């Protein structure tokens, strides 16, 4: 249940980002899951796929303030209440 | 224990700059050749005085002459523990004169 | 208490006195000879050592000589040793007349 | 240990010669001070190699920046390597 | 003709990653404080 | 955005692109990339070429007319020209 | 009570991290102001580009310069400081 909240990049990379966060959920889908392992997976996948200097962040209540390259930023929400931010720098 | 060390080519520096700017393409006049050498040897020595080597002793040597259908060979040998002591040597030859300088360096201990 | 410049002067005296002639015709009537090159090398060395022991210096010497036939082949002569800074050293010399490429290499050491 | 020189931190002793050194050790900051600014790129090294080819031997190569370091073989005794205010300068002549 | 050579230049490189681990006490032993 | 020209027929211009695109991906250091390009073009066309690779640099060289190619390849910039 | 959880800097630069963090805690109540304090302080004392995140429930994955990274808990705040550029 992906709910995109703020988009900056191109729709293809949008789709692949959603697919990768999904695959991360399945890699870690259990009460013992940690968002950190899925974060590692998201960042490393987007590195080996669309280049380095990616950054994955997952949570539900927090406050970031980060610098991002244009057309390389996404933030979104899940019906499962997972707010997911990703960005390249 | 050698914190500040001697490597060849800063004396090689000094000796080059000295040679061009002082020789300025001078001819080999017999009456003043030995005294020309006497002047520039002491100037070179002054330069190695600021050459920033505290314990390295400096065996300056210089050759100056004119080339006239004349074959020549000059060589030296080095005689020290390679870890500390070292040497430097430069040549400078125009159409009719040649001046070459060598400078030893031996870390005192 | 010496000078390698004078060591070279003595070597030059020896060689140019033995075979070197000012008037340059006998030096090619004397070309490289398979029969006489042995006499040449031995006598060059002997006269050079006689010049060296004319010197009363207490230093110790050793000598080497090379005689090349022709410039077509090419040669590289290089020297290296391990001795004391103040007094020891060496010397080299290349020599050419018409068809004889002579080379002398001397080591001088203390004691 | 990168000893000090009236121009800059120079690796003492280096592998070059002092008409080249003094020339570069004065000409680098002369060039940077007179009408030049750090904002521009290799239009500095342009004038630097030009000045070197004008007076000194013709075939030079200059590399400067904030992060680099080289091995190589060149003309004997034609190696200028000096830092200045955290900016490495490297120059070498090739026949 | 003149002699030749090859000045083959490079760049010196310094790069290593660690894994930041989230929380799991300021004092290692909780019994000491308790 | 910038494409200096060379001879017609696309004899060397078409070659330089196809070669440098393999060179950039095959290596990380610019050494192997530039040496590969130059070594290939030496065998292919000329006795002596000159190649530069890098993100930012300015240059000013002498060369032989219609033998100066320069192109912004990806994030990198590749310069090439014959000389000698 | 600073609690270093993952640091890369030398011990002196780490001590500076915790001192600047203590000062930012003494002065600014808002996390953004604290992070800007720390980031500007380090970017000024050293030179380059630092970035500081301050939070309570936070994970990331970032590249950073060598010996230019810390992840720690000062009091009960998650401070992630690093240098990139």
């Amino acid at each position: 249940k992906a709910i995109i909240n703020s988009s900056d990049m191109q729709g293809d990379l949008l789709q692949e980002a959603q697919d990768v966060i999904q695959s991360g959920i399945e890699n870690n889908s259990a009460p013992v899951l940690n968002i950190e392992a899925a974060c590692k997976y998201i960042k490393e996948n987007l590195d080996k796929k669309f280049g380095p200097t990616w950054q994955c962040i997952i949570g539900e209540g927090y406050a970031y303030d980060v610098t991002v390259q244009n057309n390389t930023l996404l933030f979104m929400f899940y019906n499962g209440n997972l707010a997911v931010l990703i960005f390249k720098s | 224990y050698i914190k500040n060390r001697f490597y060849p080519s800063k004396i090689q520096k000094i000796i080059k700059e000295l040679f061009e700017d002082r020789l300025k393409g001078v001819e080999y006049d017999p009456n003043n050749a030995n005294q020309l050498s006497e002047r520039l040897v002491l100037e070179l020595r002054e330069k190695i005085k600021r050459g920033k080597v505290p314990r390295y002793k400096i065996g300056v040597q210089v050759v100056f002459g004119e080339i006239k259908g004349q074959g020549l060979r000059i060589a030296s040998k080095c005689l020290w523990d390679v870890q500390n002591d070292n040497y430097a040597s430069y040549t400078y030859t125009s159409e009719k004169v040649y001046c070459t300088g060598i400078v030893f360096g031996c870390y005192f201990e | 208490e010496y000078i390698s410049e004078e060591v070279q002067k003595a070597i030059d005296d020896s060689v140019k006195q033995v075979f070197g002639i000012k008037d340059d015709s006998s030096q090619v009537t004397i070309t490289y000879n398979k029969d006489k090159v042995n006499l040449w090398t031995q006598q060059i060395i002997d006269y050079t050592i006689r010049g060296l022991n004319k010197l009363g210096k207490h230093f110790k010497y050793c000598v080497t000589a090379i005689l090349q036939q022709t410039n077509h082949a090419g040669i590289s002569v290089q020297i290296t040793a391990y001795q004391d800074t103040n007094t020891d050293g060496s010397l080299i010399q290349c020599y050419e007349i018409n068809d004889i490429y002579a080379i002398v290499s001397v080591f001088a050491m203390a004691v | 240990q990168y000893k000090t020189f009236m121009g800059a931190r120079v690796l003492w002793p280096p592998e070059c010669a002092d008409d080249i050194l003094e020339g570069a050790i004065r000409e680098t900051q002369d060039a940077l001070k007179k009408f030049e600014i750090a904002r521009e790129g290799q239009k500095i090294a342009e004038h630097l190699k030009k000045y070197m080819d004008d007076h000194f031997d013709p075939y030079w190569h200059v590399f400067f920046g904030k992060n680099f370091g080289c091995q190589a073989v060149h003309n004997k005794n034609r190696f200028i390597y000096f830092y200045i205010e955290k900016t490495a300068f490297l120059m070498y002549q090739t026949q | 003709i003149a002699e030749l050579s090859e000045h083959s230049v490079n760049t010196e490189r310094v790069g290593m990653s660690h894994k930041e681990g989230g929380w799991p006490f300021k004092k290692r032993i909780e019994k000491d404080t308790s | 955005i910038d494409m200096p020209e060379n001879s017609e027929m696309k004899s060397m211009k078409n070659d330089a692109f196809s070669q440098a695109k393999f060179a950039v991906e095959n290596y990380k250091f610019e050494n192997k990339i530039s040496s590969h390009i130059k070594k290939f073009f030496d065998e292919k066309y000329g006795p002596n070429w000159h190649c530069v690779v890098g993100k930012h640099f300015n240059a000013y060289v002498s060369y032989d007319s219609k033998n100066f190619i320069f192109f912004y390849e990806g994030q990198l910039a590749i310069l090439l020209y014959r000389k000698g | 009570q600073p609690v270093i959880k993952n640091s890369d800097m030398s011990v002196e630069m780490q001590k500076e991290v915790e001192e600047v963090a203590k000062k930012a805690i003494d002065y600014c109540n808002t996390d953004k102001e604290i992070a800007t304090f720390i980031k500007d302080d380090f970017r000024s004392r050293y030179h380059g580009t630092w970035h500081c995140i301050v939070g309570r429930n936070f994970g990331s994955f970032v590249t950073f310069e060598r010996s230019y990274y810390i992840y720690l808990y000062v009091g009960q705040l998650a401070i992630l400081l690093f240098k990139t550029g």
